């Protein structure tokens, strides 16, 4: 199912440890639907981490 | 910015970089004619003035 | 071809999409002369952000449709150019008042070929047009404007009034709709005058038509760019009150500039690319 | 690259949103992600000097 | 000066109201500076306060 696919994304591509997942993070839970339609570019794992960081940045911005 | 209307009207007191910063039509007029940015004189006043 | 509105039933959105599908088969290609289409957008029915977003998407789709229709005049421009060459060839073999003024204006008429962009197109055809009518006024030996600093009024020299009423009618009807180009359904030729006069009348017909279609085009583009600028500024100021992930994300999408055509098209693509991400802070019913 | 970037199909940049290609297109030569043509002649002269 | 009203090139005279309105090629700045120093000395203000 797509739960193991999101798990594959957040463990192989996004390289997150087991503490943060879709339960404790709504912004990641919204951004994984964006990430799953990008089937290619999975060898450049650094850009996905950077886009996750800037999505946390827009989650907590005050302007 | 929305509430201040630009009025360059005298021999003095007609600064383009104030008026271009306040409206669009001045800001278009100075970016197409860059020599009218100079405050030496004839930054062109309106034909009423 | 994805223009997802948020707060209407399916009949309104298929009416809008099949209006943009049936725009070229409709006269008066404009929104401000068709208030029912903006009346279907959902004003006085929904809240502020949702109707303002729907109006923005409507204006941006209208810009997309105009930018898709691609107003072609290439064969018309080559017809204008070959009429220019015909006027230039027939202008040498004619006795004028002075040789110098008509010769210099005819040289400038032989140096006004074309351009590749649109920004120099209007200036080229008006320069060719004023040299053409000044050649016409020299050849017929009528008076001209001798006022220095003033230019010559572009008009038709020695035309019968029924014909010039036909031409002003067609060239004002081409400003309502600028895609169905109808190049002289009836003939303008007449044996009763000089061949130079007929050539310059054909040239001024083609030139005034080209100027009309380009001015109608760029006025509609300026109006639509002003409307999307007003709508995006009003939406980002309306979105400024609420703060969330959704509101700040859609605000950050609408922070982009809109002054170019391709910029507005990429803005449309960026709005429709993640339509489900910013959909939550928009109210519904 | 070997060609001049006068075609305007090259330059574009989305700022502050999720654009995984333009991060993945770092150390690429063509697309030239630039912010805006905000540089008018006054700050262009000031940057130069 | 020669002006233009409506398709004609009629002339136009006008009084220079003040002595400053002479052109710089007939009355430059430092001449006016020496003039102001003369008026300053004439009214016991050759040291300005």
């Amino acid at each position: 199912k797509r739960d193991e696919k999101h798990r594959h994304v957040v463990n192989v591509v996004l390289e997150l440890p087991t503490e943060i997942s879709e339960a404790t993070h709504p912004v990641l839970a919204t951004m994984l639907s964006k990430y799953t339609r990008m089937s290619s570019l999975f060898n450049d794992k650094c850009a996905f981490k950077l886009d996750l960081l800037r999505m946390v940045a827009v989650s907590r911005t005050r302007r | 910015i929305e509430y201040s209307l630009p009025v360059p009207f005298h021999r003095f007191y007609s600064n383009p970089t104030i008026c271009a910063a306040l409206s669009d039509d001045i800001k278009r007029y100075v970016t197409e004619f860059p020599h009218y940015h100079r405050h030496d004189g004839g930054f062109p006043l309106p034909t009423a003035f | 071809m994805s223009l997802q509105f948020i707060g209407l039933q399916r009949r309104d959105v298929v009416a809008l999409v099949n209006f943009l599908r049936h725009l070229t088969q409709k006269p008066d290609v404009d929104l401000e002369a068709h208030p029912k289409i903006l009346k279907k957008c959902g004003e006085k029915r929904l809240h502020r952000r949702t109707v303002l977003f729907n109006e923005l998407m409507l204006w941006l789709g209208y810009y997309r449709e105009l930018r898709f229709h691609n107003p072609d005049l290439s064969s018309v421009l080559e017809e204008f150019e070959v009429r220019c060459v015909a006027v230039a060839r027939r202008g040498y073999t004619y006795p004028f008042g002075d040789r110098g003024k008509a010769r210099d204006h005819l040289a400038v008429l032989d140096r006004t070929e074309f351009d590749t962009d649109v920004r120099h197109d209007a200036e080229i055809v008006e320069r060719a047009l004023v040299s053409a009518v000044i050649l016409a006024k020299m050849s017929v030996r009528e008076t001209l404007v001798t006022a220095i600093g003033q230019t010559e009024p572009i008009a038709f020299v020695h035309l019968k009034d029924t014909e010039v009423q036909r031409i002003e009618e067609n060239l004002e009807g081409v400003r309502r709709n600028m895609f169905c180009v109808k190049p002289l359904d009836l003939n303008l030729d007449r044996h009763a005058n000089t061949a130079l006069v007929n050539a310059v009348n054909k040239l001024v017909y083609t030139g005034r038509l080209i100027m009309n279609v380009r001015r109608s085009w760029e006025e509609l583009e300026r109006k639509c760019l002003a409307r999307i600028q007003e709508r995006c500024k009003l939406l980002v100021k309306e979105l400024r009150m609420c703060l969330s992930f959704d509101s700040n994300y859609c605000r950050n999408i609408l922070k982009h500039a809109v002054e170019n055509g391709d910029s507005a098209d990429t803005l449309l693509e960026l709005l429709i690319e993640d339509f489900d991400i910013y959909v939550d802070s928009f109210p519904q019913s | 690259d070997r060609q001049p970037l006068n075609p305007a199909n090259i330059e574009a940049r989305h700022h502050g949103v999720s654009d995984v290609p333009r991060l993945g297109a770092m150390d690429a030569d063509e697309p030239l992600f630039v912010d805006d043509y905000r540089a008018t002649d006054d700050e262009w002269t000031l940057q130069k000097v | 000066t020669h002006c233009q009203e409506n398709s004609e090139t009629v002339a136009l005279c006008t009084p220079r109201i003040v002595i400053g309105n002479l052109p710089d090629g007939l009355a430059p700045g430092p001449f006016h500076e020496l003039r102001t120093w003369e008026i300053m000395e004439h009214m016991r203000l050759r040291p300005p306060p």
